[PDB]
């Protein structure tokens, strides 16, 4: 089997998980209360849901999820919502104050009093697992919980499992837009966990998806529901090969093998091509070449950085629906013909292709349009360093005067650790600059 | 210009047992005796994987006599001249802070030599001046002052009042007038007995409060006639509790907040020192952020010599602590140069 | 979980607290008798933040009423919501402070502080997880300032690591009705600067200006001022009680808004304030909510933010709204008025959003500024202080109760240190 364990930490992670499990239940025809009427109606016995769901004797399907937060508002929302009857009652909360947006509180002071429960539940889930593939961790750099507790949890997981894959889906802070004052500190502090423990971290920011919603979907006032639905679509596209048959499947292990060129360079961008409203669903062919070209536009990138200011070092294109390999080869040849898309000389192969026969699913009441073809592009490129640099500058502007540092050092953090994380980020930026130079 | 805050950082010598049990790995490869904290110059230390610049670097062979003669002898001259003087001590656990500041009877520490030379100096100056010495010893704990030499005093008695003539004069503080260094050390031991402490990790006697020793020297004319000119001075010897991370802590509770306060106090002190060294920030210095900085409001300016004895170790068991200590030392004078 | 203890001291504090409990009870659908008559399950979900259960379905607010004369207690007990409170929580002496800080702090209040602390301990021990305390008083008065600051000191000694909030009503330069306001205000600020984590400065002059001009009220009374302060108080702690999209408890606001341990004096505000006649001639949208929010004349602190720079800002919206609009508007405000924001903080705005707007309003917002301009307020008080201290105008009344001149000098020096610290960051750098 091909199981994957999903973990959601903090408000952003939990709400993204709400969207993700909504999409998954819609995909596999599982009702909110856990029963699947298709098996009773037809008979079933040949479906594929072990990647995310686990059966019981009564026919209920329980997801392989762990919802974690340091305050109970969001998880109490889930406990009394539409999907209250779906999850196991082990949706773990701290019956106390949250991290309150600082790494030190989430990592050292109050995050150590729930980590035992989280690890015990992860162990129990893994014991039911026979073919475990990896961990999909959802969190946010900006928040205290999503940074500190995620760091602690990933450290413990690396100590315990070690050999298993770990994939991150994080909400990086945007260049201009921001909803907190101490975001740079937490984001820089998460550098160590992102580097040493994570195997491949996919980064997102709210500003880029807001721009995508404004331009493509024709949504003038977008809320977090739309962002979560888009991120859920991307995550479903990533894991589609573990659930359905396709011409060229792509599991997580080979995925990382052909995406990650060096151990420290595991920070790819992600994008989804056919983001189009139902009004614009007509007047467009949406052929394979069209969507593949749409993947590489700077505007459609889900991280506010310019790909044209850096050399592509690897690319993986995961197609869903009615797609023929010859069309994909023609599209990739067309992309290689273009001059603006610069590839590093030491990666002549360039692209990886996977194809799946399951078309994308549409959530009812969602604002995405039904399409026959879709493609998700994950690209390892040097552009992301620019994003790090801008956040780097923000950190300096707040650390010269030691602003807000007393809150952090009052919760078990040492003053010297800030500079250490800063130097680690600087080393990472230097490595990303170094790999981009042409060989001699 | 010349400034008044000087940084002298010393490297602890290896013990016989640690050297024997840790040099085996170095001998085999060429155990953690890598000599991580080495020296290349009296004012520069690039052997930490990074380059740091310090006012004075005190090597392995440096014994107590040259330590005193280099770090704190001019402070006695300044305090006898009529200007305040201060010496801080900072070092994590196992860094030899106690060995340097106090020492053993075989090897006298900094306090012994400083008191001995002060007593000799006043003995020489007796022929022309009448000089007396007043001693006080107090502890700062959770932003509360406690009299170590006179316990049972309520915390609300000991408060700071800003005297009009640039004096602090913490109220209800017991005062002593020892006449010799021996009884000074007896009083110091009496105070250290009352020092707040608690077992932590495998250590049983980890100090968890800042300690301050104040020596007020009052001088007046003997062989002359004058109306009112004494200009009494103060020498401060400050022992700062080492920083600590909750991660090491497990019991939490009162040990947490205590430790947290210590960190906050250290941070405040650092800012004050930095605010004093940078000429741009001279408009305002955050003295009020902690009890210690308020207590030393007039004992860090340009008209008073301040020094800091930073004690580190070369072992690998304390690599992170030593790096943190070096970074804290660099905070005083962030002369980022190569 | 995350339950708050409310304390009231003095006439002004007791009146504001009575209005605050009326507003909160209306928000949660609580009858004056203490029973529940709501129309939504969400109200009951997190009612334990402010209330305690009682056997016959009743709900008792977790309030503690303190005074030194029984007149205000009798007035509150006979009010519309008098029966809601616990009779045991009423604590009061017999000899008033008489607008004397020394009597409130040293002579009279020292007797009643033990009973008040015992009641506070009884209330706090039964709590599940204590978020923190919330005092309401005025610094210009007698028993209010003195006994308030005494209680803050005692509770900080007993509960060092819990968030402390004080909704202080500062004295005004124009609207002054007590001759010895500078002494009381200085002596109370000397304690508040040390023993608090937040301090929402409120001034009667600003509230009167808002009532006259923004609301077009012809004859304001203290009820309307208490109404505005109650709206602010309810808005600040909304994220604890109701679900939202960006939750923000008291500690999160404290962490985001306070850069240094002493700069924790804030200017509050409530955005949708309009007259009844002019309601139909305007929409209700996020951009105009923001425009009224950052309007210099809508602040309750009687300080012009244009004469300073915003060290930090916090905006707590309530209602169904898009996050893109909120973020875009806050970014536009920061970029358009870059002269009024400090350069050395990349983002000066902490945003929170709650999904439940207050009763008959489509959506509302609350503002918590932290700007250098507040120093001017202290400067004003400091001026009056020295104007009365060089000659010792009324000093004998204070020294008769056991005070000393050194305490006055210490308080003045501390206030000057605070003003200088605030002025340090106002200069361009
Ligand atoms: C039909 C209609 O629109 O009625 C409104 C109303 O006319 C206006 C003018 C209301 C009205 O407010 C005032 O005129 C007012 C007067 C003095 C002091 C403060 C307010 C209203 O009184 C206020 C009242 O507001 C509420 O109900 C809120 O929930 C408020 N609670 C209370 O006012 C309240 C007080 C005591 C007992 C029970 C409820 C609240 C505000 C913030 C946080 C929590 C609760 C409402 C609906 C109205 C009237 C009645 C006319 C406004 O309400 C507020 C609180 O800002 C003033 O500007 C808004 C805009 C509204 O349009
Ligand atoms: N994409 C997306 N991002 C979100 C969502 N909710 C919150 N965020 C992001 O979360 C970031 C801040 O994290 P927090 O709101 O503090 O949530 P948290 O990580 O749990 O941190 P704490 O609440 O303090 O525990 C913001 O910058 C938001 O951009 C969401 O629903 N979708
Ligand atoms: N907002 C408001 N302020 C008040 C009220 N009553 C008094 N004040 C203010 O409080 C100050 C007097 O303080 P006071 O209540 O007498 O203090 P106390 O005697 O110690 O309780 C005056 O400057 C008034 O502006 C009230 O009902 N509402
Ligand atoms: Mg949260």
């Amino acid at each position: 089997m091909r199981e994957c364990i999903s973990i959601h930490v903090g408000q952003a992670g939990v709400q993204i998980g709400n969207a993700c499990w909504e999409l998954y239940c819609l995909e596999h025809g599982i009702q909110p209360d856990g029963q699947m009427p298709s098996d009773k109606t037809i008979g079933g016995g040949d479906d594929s849901f072990n990647t995310f769901f686990s059966e019981t004797g009564a026919g209920k399907h329980v997801p392989r999820a762990v919802f974690v937060d340091l305050e109970p508002t969001v998880i109490d929302e889930v406990r009394t919502g539409t999907y209250r009857q779906l999850f196991h009652p082990e949706q773990l909360i701290t019956g106390k104050e949250d991290a309150a947006n600082n790494y030190a509180r989430g990592h050292y002071t109050i995050g150590k009093e729930i980590i035992d429960l989280v690890l015990d539940r992860i162990r129990k889930l893994a014991d039911q697992c026979t073919g475990l593939q990896g961990f999909l961790v959802f969190h946010s750099f900006g928040g205290g919980t999503g940074s500190g507790f995620t760091s602690l949890l990933m450290e413990r997981l690396s100590v315990d499992y070690g050999k298993k894959s770990k994939l991150e889906f994080s909400i990086y802070p945007a260049p201009q837009v921001s909803t907190a004052v101490v975001e740079p500190y937490n984001s820089i502090l998460t550098t160590h966990t992102t580097l040493e423990h994570s195997d491949c971290a996919f980064m997102v920011d709210n500003e880029a998806i807001y721009d995508i919603c404004r331009r493509n979907l024709d949504i003038e006032r977008p809320t977090y529901t739309n962002l979560n639905r888009l991120i859920s679509q991307i995550v479903s596209s990533i894991t589609a090969s573990l659930r359905f048959d396709g011409a060229l499947n792509v599991d997580l292990t080979e995925f990382q093998t052909n995406l990650v060129p060096y151990p420290r360079i595991h920070f790819p961008l992600a994008t989804y091509a056919p983001v189009i409203s139902a009004e614009k669903a007509y007047h467009e062919q949406l052929s394979v070449a069209e969507i593949t070209n749409a993947c590489f536009e700077p505007a459609n990138q889900m991280v506010k950085c310019d790909p044209r200011h850096g050399k592509y070092m690897a690319c993986c294109l995961l197609y869903r629906g009615d797609v023929v390999p010859k069309d994909v080869n023609a599209a990739i040849a067309t992309i290689k013909t273009k001059r603006s898309i610069q590839f590093v000389d030491w990666c002549p192969t360039g692209f990886k292709v996977g194809i799946n026969y399951q078309p994308p699913t549409v959530v009812p009441g969602g604002d995405l349009a039904k399409v026959q073809r879709a493609v998700c592009m994950l690209s390892n490129t040097t552009a992301i360093a620019e994003a790090w640099a801008r956040l780097d500058h923000k950190f300096d502007l707040m650390y010269a005067k030691r602003a807000f540092v007393h809150w952090y050092v009052g919760e078990g953090m040492e003053e010297g650790e800030f500079s250490e994380a800063r130097e680690d980020m600087a080393a990472l930026e230097k490595d990303y600059e170094e790999v981009g130079v042409d060989s001699v | 210009k010349q400034s008044s805050i000087s940084v002298a950082v010393r490297v602890r010598p290896f013990t016989e047992a640690e050297s024997n049990r840790l040099v085996k790995i170095d001998n085999d490869d060429v155990g953690g005796l890598r000599k991580i904290i080495n020296v290349v110059d009296d004012r520069m230390l690039i052997i930490a994987s990074k380059r740091f610049v310090f006012d004075r670097l005190f090597d392995e062979d440096c014994t107590q006599d040259q330590v005193y003669r280099n770090t704190t002898q001019p402070l006695l001259d300044s305090v006898l001249d009529g200007y305040n003087a201060t010496v801080f001590a900072y070092g994590a656990t196992g860094c030899g802070k106690t060995h340097t500041i106090s020492g053993t009877p075989e090897d006298p520490g900094v306090i012994f030599l400083t008191m001995k030379e002060l007593y000799n100096r006043i003995e020489e100056l007796k022929d022309t001046k009448i000089i007396d010495i007043s001693l006080s010893y107090l502890e700062i704990y959770n932003e509360t002052i406690r009299d170590l030499l006179n316990p049972m005093t309520q915390c609300k008695n000991l408060v700071i009042r800003e005297d009009a003539n640039n004096k602090i004069s913490v109220s209800n503080l017991s005062r002593h007038r020892p006449n010799s260094v021996e009884e000074v050390m007896q009083l110091i031991l009496e105070g250290n007995k009352n020092r707040t402490c608690s077992p932590t990790e495998a250590n049983a006697t980890s100090s968890r409060s800042h300690a301050v020793l104040q020596i007020n020297v009052i001088q007046k004319d003997r062989t002359g006639d004058i109306t009112e000119e004494h200009t009494f001075a103060t020498l401060s010897i400050i022992d700062l509790a080492g920083s600590e991370r909750a991660a090491a802590t497990k019991n939490r509770g009162a040990r947490l907040n205590e430790g947290a306060n210590i960190n906050k106090s250290l941070l405040a002190l650092g800012n004050c020192i930095n605010a004093l060294c940078d000429p741009r920030r001279r408009n305002h210095v955050p003295y009020r952020d902690s009890k210690l900085t308020r207590l030393l409001k007039f004992s860090l300016g340009g008209n008073c010599k301040t020094v800091m004895i930073v004690c580190v170790s070369p072992s690998s068991q304390h690599y992170d602590e030593t790096l943190n200590t070096l970074k804290y030392a660099d905070r005083a004078k962030e002369i980022k140069t190569k | 979980m995350r339950e708050i203890v409310h304390i009231q001291a003095g006439q002004c504090g007791n009146q504001i607290g009575a209005k605050f409990w009326e507003v909160i009870s209306d928000e949660h659908g609580i009858d004056p008798t203490g029973s529940y008559h709501g129309d939504s399950d969400l109200q009951l979900e997190r009612i334990n933040v402010y209330y305690n259960e009682a056997t016959g379905n009743k709900y008792v607010p977790r309030a503690i009423l303190v005074d030194l004369e029984p007149g205000t207690m009798d007035s509150v007990r006979s009010g519309p919501f008098g029966q809601i409170f616990r009779p045991d929580n009423f604590v009061f002496g017999q000899s008033g402070a008489g607008n004397n800080w020394a009597k409130g702090h040293y002579t009279e209040g020292a007797e009643l502080v033990d009973s008040v602390l015992d009641v506070v301990r009884k209330e706090s021990e039964s709590c599940d997880c204590l978020q923190g305390f919330q005092l309401t008083h005025s610094l210009g008065g007698g028993t209010g300032s003195g006994m308030g600051t005494l209680l803050i000191s005692k509770i900080r000694e007993e509960y060092p690591d819990r968030i402390m909030n004080t909704f202080s009503v500062m004295p005004s330069p124009k609207v002054s009705d007590t001759v010895v306001e500078p002494y009381n205000a200085t002596l109370s600020v000397h304690q508040l600067v040390e023993n608090t984590d937040e301090t929402y400065c409120i001034d009667n002059e600003a509230l009167y200006d808002i009532c006259f001009r923004t609301l077009k009220l012809t004859t304001p009374t203290y009820g309307d001022l208490n109404h505005l302060v109650s709206a602010t108080m309810s808005g600040v702690t909304t994220c604890l009680r109701f679900p939202g999209q960006l939750n923000a408890d008291l500690r999160k606001l404290a962490v985001n808004m306070v850069p240094f341990p002493r700069l924790h004096f804030f200017m509050p505000g409530f955005a949708p304030l309009t007259s009844r006649g002019s309601q139909q001639y305007r929409a209700l949208t996020v951009p105009e909510l923001t425009q009224q929010m950052f309007d210099s004349k809508n602040m309750m602190a009687a300080c012009d933010p244009r004469h300073g720079r915003y060290l930090t800002v916090a905006a707590i919206f309530r209602g169904r709204m898009s996050m893109k609009e909120v973020d875009e508007q806050m970014l536009n405000v920061q970029n358009k008025n870059s002269s009024y924001f400090v350069e050395w903080i990349p983002n000066n705005v902490k945003t929170a959003v709650c999904d439940i707007p207050p009763r008959g309003l489509k959506m509302s917002a609350t503002f918590i500024g932290n700007s250098t301009a507040i120093q001017e307020l202290f400067k004003r008080i400091s001026e009056q202080f020295t104007a009365m201290f060089r000659r010792k105008a009324f000093l004998h009344w204070y020294t008769g109760e056991g005070m000393d001149e050194m305490e006055f000098t210490e308080a003045e020096s501390n206030m000057n240190d605070l003003v200088s610290e605030y002025q340090q960051y106002q200069d361009a750098t």
